[PDB]
């Protein structure tokens, strides 16, 4: 490898660090989206919940 | 005599890895990123929906 | 001693994965060495080679390579009659030594 194959590795490892990277941002949103989204069902757990008790009274 | 094609072979040696197995890397961090949804979906609202729970 | 023979200009310095090497080479085997080095290893770099310096005996040569393919780049080498003088660049090393030079002479004097 004279000129190519250095050019070709360096583009290899840039594109290998930009996956590792966007796959570790892409978790760190999707972790907040899971917090989220299961915090809104704990919301609708709790409608149901006090729906009950309503009843129950 | 060696020419750009034994450039070529060591670049196919090399490339078929160095990149796909960040491609891996990347795929199963999410997948890591799915198995963290449930983790975090089956802990901390859990405990949460039980803390309600006792408390009704 | 190294301390006054490489430069950082022969270095490819704090690369991912390339590395220059500094090998001895005899005289009756210089141009030998040097139609032979790409040949001696894999995933070199061609048109790398360089006379860093030499003596009355053989040839410094710096050569940019990949750094796993070393290790047979120094076996062949080995295999040819050429004995790898292990060495990095380390300015710390050199300055510390002509420095100590000259403070031992002056101290002596």
């Amino acid at each position: 490898s004279q000129t190519q194959g250095i050019q070709q590795l360096l583009q290899a490892e840039k594109r290998a660090a930009e996956k590792v990277a966007d796959a570790r941002k892409r978790k760190a949103r999707r972790l907040k989206q899971a917090k989220e989204e299961a915090q809104m069902e704990v919301e609708q757990y709790r409608r149901e919940r006090e729906q009950e008790f309503q009843s129950k009274q | 005599a060696l020419s750009d094609a034994d450039v070529q072979k060591q670049i196919k040696h090399m490339m078929a890895f160095i990149e796909q197995e960040a491609n891996e890397k990347a795929e199963e961090i999410d997948a890591k990123a799915e198995e963290e949804f449930n983790i975090e979906k089956g802990r901390l609202v859990q405990t949460q929906r039980l803390k309600i729970m006792e408390y009704y | 001693s190294l301390a006054e023979i490489v430069k950082k200009d022969d270095f490819v310095l704090d690369s991912e994965y390339l590395v220059t090497l500094l090998v001895v080479v005899p005289k009756l085997n210089h141009n030998d060495w040097i139609k032979q080095y790409e040949t001696l290893a894999e995933m070199v770099v061609p048109r790398s080679s360089n006379v860093l310096s030499e003596d009355q005996d053989s040839y410094l040569c710096n050569v940019t390579l990949f750094r796993k393919a070393v290790d047979d780049f120094r076996h062949k080498a080995r295999e040819n009659k050429f004995i790898v003088r292990d060495f990095q660049y380390n300015e710390e090393e050199m300055k510390a030594d002509k420095e100590e030079m000259t403070r031992l002479s002056t101290d002596k004097k």
